[PDB]
């Protein structure tokens, strides 16, 4: 039950199918994967998409 | 934008207002530091833009504005204006001198064709812009944004005597009064992906703004990715 097309494979920005049913998660450019395998990170100080000004 | 709300100061960072003859006459989006996307509509007479980021209220000078001038504008090399003003809807705006990134002037995400097309299918993206707040009413002075949700293709297809093709997409109500407009041309249209935006559409068109039984019409960004990665690619 772990695929990328069952929520995205609990990954947050991209989900690859990888060997022996796993997934592999990425992000976008300016992120990191993050040591839970499925998070994105901000690897710049000020990555894309981001609302950052207090709201 | 009609039937939107102000957005607060930073909430689209990305945003880019474009300014000539007639100021914020069309919106784009902050691709990199040196690149900017638009409709290509809004740039077709070659004559000078004037790009604004970091721009909330266009009628108060404030201290988050840089302006930068178009250096060169590259429609894509499959829009012809002669033919079709809005089909291949969007070009790419280089500036003069590089952005200084912040919390008010920010890149949106620019995901691979496979995912653009996925976010798109979650079905709700945000518009925002200067453009007119009522149908033939005067544009906005805050910058304006609107939760769209998609609208099906057939339910498109018969709200327009114009043809609709498979690289655009309508997003709007079926009881009006929530749309794009005049003005708003160019702009972002985003998905936001667990608190990422990524831009999932251009601003392209309409026939007459917010009214019941018609609605916006975009350009699906999709298609455009590659192109789009190629062009701004600063490395
Ligand atoms: C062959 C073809 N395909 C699209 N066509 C077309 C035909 C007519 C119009 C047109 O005159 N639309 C009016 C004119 C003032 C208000 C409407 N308008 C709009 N511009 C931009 C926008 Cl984003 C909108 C919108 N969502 N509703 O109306 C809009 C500009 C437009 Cl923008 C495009 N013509
Ligand atoms: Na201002």
């Amino acid at each position: 039950d772990v695929t990328c097309n069952i929520k995205n494979g609990r990954c947050e920005q991209f989900c690859k199918n990888s060997a022996d049913n796993k997934v592999v998660c990425s992000c976008t450019e300016g992120y990191r994967l993050a040591e839970n395998q499925k998070s994105c990170e901000p690897a710049v100080p000020f990555p894309c998409g981001r609302v950052s000004v207090s709201q | 934008v009609v039937g939107g709300e102000d957005a607060k100061p930073g909430q689209f960072p990305w945003q880019v207002v474009l300014n000539g003859k007639v100021d914020a006459f069309c919106g784009g989006s902050i691709v990199n530091e040196k690149w900017i996307v638009t409709a290509a509509h809004c740039v077709e007479t070659g004559v000078k833009i004037t790009v604004v980021a970091g721009e909330h209220n266009i009628e108060e000078t404030e201290h988050t504005e840089q302006k930068r001038n178009v250096i060169r504008i590259i429609p894509h090399h499959n829009y012809n204006a002669a033919i079709n003003k809005y089909n291949h809807d969007i070009a790419l705006l280089e500036l003069d001198e590089p952005l200084v990134l912040n919390s008010y002037v920010t890149p949106i995400c620019i995901a691979d064709k496979e995912y653009t097309n996925i976010f798109l299918k979650f079905g709700s993206g945000y518009v925002s812009g200067w453009g007119r707040v009522f149908h033939k009413g005067a544009s906005a002075l805050v910058l304006q944004y609107l939760r769209v949700p998609l609208v099906d293709r057939a339910t498109c297809l018969r709200s327009t005597k114009f043809t609709i093709y498979n690289n655009m997409f309508c997003a709007g109500f079926h009881e009006g009064g929530r749309d794009s407009c005049q003005g708003d041309s160019g702009g972002p249209h985003v998905t936001e992906v667990e608190g990422t935006s990524f831009l999932t559409g251009i601003i392209s068109w309409g026939e007459e703004c917010a009214m019941k039984g018609k609605y916006g019409i975009y350009t699906k960004v999709s298609r455009y990715v590659n192109w789009i990665k190629e062009k701004t690619k600063l490395t």
